[PDB]
């Protein structure tokens, strides 16, 4: 009858790059 | 014959370089007790004298004291430990001069091995730090609750790195497979300020959770083939050799 | 080779003194290398928790934890805490007792804290 | 190397005397470095409390606590008190007994007070 | 402080294996699974357990009414190169839920 | 032969600086007790006389007493402890002048280790207090029960400070996340009069509670990046270094 | 003197039919520092027990 | 049916600066 809730599933709409700038750990 | 060499402060303090195929010349005098030290962490097995009564033997762990008890004490003491077997030629001196208060050993083999160990560690650390010939993939997109987002994400072909700002809590990162299920993936926190989370797997999709906010990370240039791990370490310039033998 | 009257039973029993010994104040030794009791470590739960069977848990610190004087970072962020629960729930209970047992800083420091795990606002279990 | 009639069973047991020993007044030693019994420390609860599982509490003093002479501030404000409850409630009870175990002054002073925790007006638990 | 972190897998590491033997809890029994991924050291620089290593565990005692998970103890892992280490560790689901 | 150096008040008290490659020339006279003092915390291991009968030895912790019990008692004392091994050349004095009442040791390396640490601590406190080149954020708003409000609130990029007036009870401050949930944040109470609560995080929204009153603090210039903590301490001029090694 | 502080305690709760709890007062501290251990029953305003 | 009450939420109306004057701990 009742089952355990699932965690929030993120929306798949506002897809944007993670990397706005090249990291310094890449040394660039 | 090894004659120990006196120090430049007192002539009664001599050292000798251990040579397993050679005895040491011990110049004892009357009434002066000589201190003999074994190496740190050595287990004394047994000692044997040329004359039991000519010299008095007292031992405490790695410390040994000897002292003559009779005239014309020209005998030998042979003491064995696990690492080596020390050789002593005890020659009593008539005129009670040039005694030996304390005799110390300069082991050449143990320090030769300890130098190879330190050189090996230096070479291994240099190899790890050099990180040469590495190809990076920055084609990462994200979608979800952006308030737990990294400031950078990339991978080198072996690990995936997520970099977080200084003011952001470090969230939990999960491994999303084709059907959409999540499973734990091991991670190590690297970086100078502990801001980078390196997970030990390259995957097309990831999931970031912190509390009740979730964010999804998508690898847009996923390479199924990757680069093989022929060495056993994280770096192509360090092997992992089997020591256990057996 | 080798050398060698008494009556008033109820009222007199109720008048028995409760003498509680006094305390003397101390002082903490080095507060730049101290995390005192009651400090709240905020970690994020890694393992999904189901209390059918006893089990090990795992959570990662979200923030640097500072010393008592608040000048030195003693437990880095991203450290890995490890704890366990057991005994299940009873009827009428909606919280399980999780005890955290060890924590491992990303630089290799290990300290046995056998502390209770609580909710986000300190509620026990 | 080295040197070496008796009757009246009921009426006579009800007339058994109750002798309570007298007391003699003392004196407190230094009242500028002393906080005596019954002093009320006012702290503000930090951790939200739920009495399902036994647990540790935490509250912070709101006011400076002076000595009995009322001249020296002995427990600074913002001190962190640490306590604990256990055992849960029974039917008909609406207050849990909290014991506070240790207080830590912002300057480093640590004193083991094992004192009952009360409500805002001193009602137990 | 931990001694060598290039030769160390610490508590709470999540080894991910794939179950080989179908599991039925009528009788006490022995399970088996194979690591799907290389398991790195705590420093994350040396591969200590290879992929394809064979873990061996067991369960016993069955389920009780209201329980939908069995407790599996993993007992030993044997690396493709010969290394054998006695990890007596709990077995968990894909997200660490016990049993 | 390190000869004990006599003091300025008396000749009977002589001081010697330790030297592992040198011995101690103790000029004992007849019928006195020479008090040799070890370093504090030094655990006596073993000793060895040239003659067990020439000198009378009694030891209590780190206190050494010797006393000649024979004529022409020229022997040696090699007392070895966990930290080092002492060396004495006990030369009897025949005319009973120029006695040696107690032998006191000075350790150069230990004094250098103790003075280096003290200088390091002094530099650490100076660097913690200097607090140079920090940036302060003062764009904070509040709404709620203003009677429990701080008189000031700011942050320096690492901690957030709330300053309360002298008559105000210090309230409890709670960290508020994006969804509005509150969670404990560690605090340290600083200031001359303990009027400042310093919480160990920079966050956009805060929660202040005292009894049944509540106040909301809003950071109007939240910097999602901040300044990284490369040093391990709360100051950019004090490094936290790994001592334990292992 | 007046303003002395007295400290007491109770325990055991009430039974049914009881509307008074037994309080025992333990110590008293004079505003000048005197301390005497009186272990005495606490009563009501007119001396009724508890 | 019955749930544990939440603490008071502050009114989001009277939003005024915390800092009426620059603190002295900022050396100003």
């Amino acid at each position: 009858c009742a089952s355990a809730p699932k965690p929030k599933q993120p929306s798949d709409f506002n897809r944007e790059p993670v990397n706005k700038t090249v990291p310094v750990e890449i040394q660039r | 014959l090894d004659v120990p060499s006196s120090s430049r402060y007192d002539h009664r303090i001599r050292y000798v370089t251990y040579n397993p195929a050679d005895v040491v010349q011990v110049d004892t005098v009357l009434g002066v007790a000589t201190h003999i030290m074994l190496e740190e962490g050595e287990q004394y097995l047994t000692h044997a004298f040329g004359d039991s009564e000519a010299y008095a033997f007292a031992r405490k762990g790695r410390h040994i004291f000897i002292k003559p008890q009779a005239e014309l004490a020209n005998t030998n003491l042979i003491v064995v430990t696990d690492r080596r077997s020390y050789k002593f030629r005890l020659q009593m001196r008539n005129d009670r001069n040039g005694a030996m208060y304390e005799l110390a050993f300069r082991y050449p083999d143990t320090q030769a091995r300890q130098t190879r160990e330190a050189n090996a560690r230096a070479a291994v650390e240099a190899a790890f730090e050099q990180r040469v010939g590495a190809y990076y993939n920055l084609k990462y997109m994200m979608s979800g609750d952006k308030d737990i987002a990294p400031v950078n994400a990339w991978d080198d072909g072996r690990f995936t790195y997520f970099k977080f700002s200084a003011n952001a809590d470090l969230p939990s990162i999960y491994f999303v497979d084709a059907e959409g299920n999540e499973s734990l993936v091991p991670r190590t926190t690297v970086g100078s300020s502990n801001n980078i989370i390196a997970v030990h797997k390259v995957n097309p999709k990831w999931m970031i959770r912190l509390g009740n906010r979730a964010l999804a990370i998508f690898n847009e240039a996923y390479d199924p083939n990757g680069v093989p791990n022929d060495t056993g370490t994280a770096s192509p310039a360090v092997r992992r050799v089997n020591k256990g033998g057996n | 080779l080798t050398a060698g009257g008494g009556g008033g039973g109820e009222l007199a029993e109720k008048l028995q003194p409760m003498r509680l010994s006094g305390s003397s104040a101390g002082r903490l030794g080095n507060r730049d290398m101290l995390i005192t009791q009651g400090t709240q470590l905020d970690c994020v739960l890694e393992t999904r928790l189901v209390t059918t069977q006893p089990g090990m848990t795992t959570c990662h610190l979200t923030r640097d934890v500072y010393s008592t004087s608040g000048r030195v970072v003693l437990l880095d962020r991203g450290s890995k805490v490890v704890g366990f629960y057991q005994g299940g729930l009873r009827q009428g209970q909606a919280r399980i007792f999780v005890q955290w047992s060890r924590i491992e800083t990303p630089s290799g420091v290990v300290i046995n804290l056998d502390s209770p795990g609580t909710g986000p606002l300190g509620e026990a279990g």
